[PDB]
């Protein structure tokens, strides 16, 4: 459905690599993702 | 090919 990264689920921060690629973080486990958790549906 | 800074490390 809808995706576009820019706005992230709670607990989800997205910050940029000095490589210049974007990275998600996820304040609850302490994880850190470069894949997209809105292009993936949860259920 | 690299992995990114822990939450830790970025802040």
């Amino acid at each position: 459905g809808s995706m576009e990264q820019g706005f992230l689920p709670k607990g989800w921060e997205v910050r940029h690599a000095p490589n210049g690629r974007p990275f998600f973080i996820d304040h609850n486990t302490k994880t850190t993702t470069w894949e997209d958790p809105r292009l993936k549906i949860p259920a | 090919t690299a992995p990114p800074p822990a939450y830790a490390t970025l802040g």
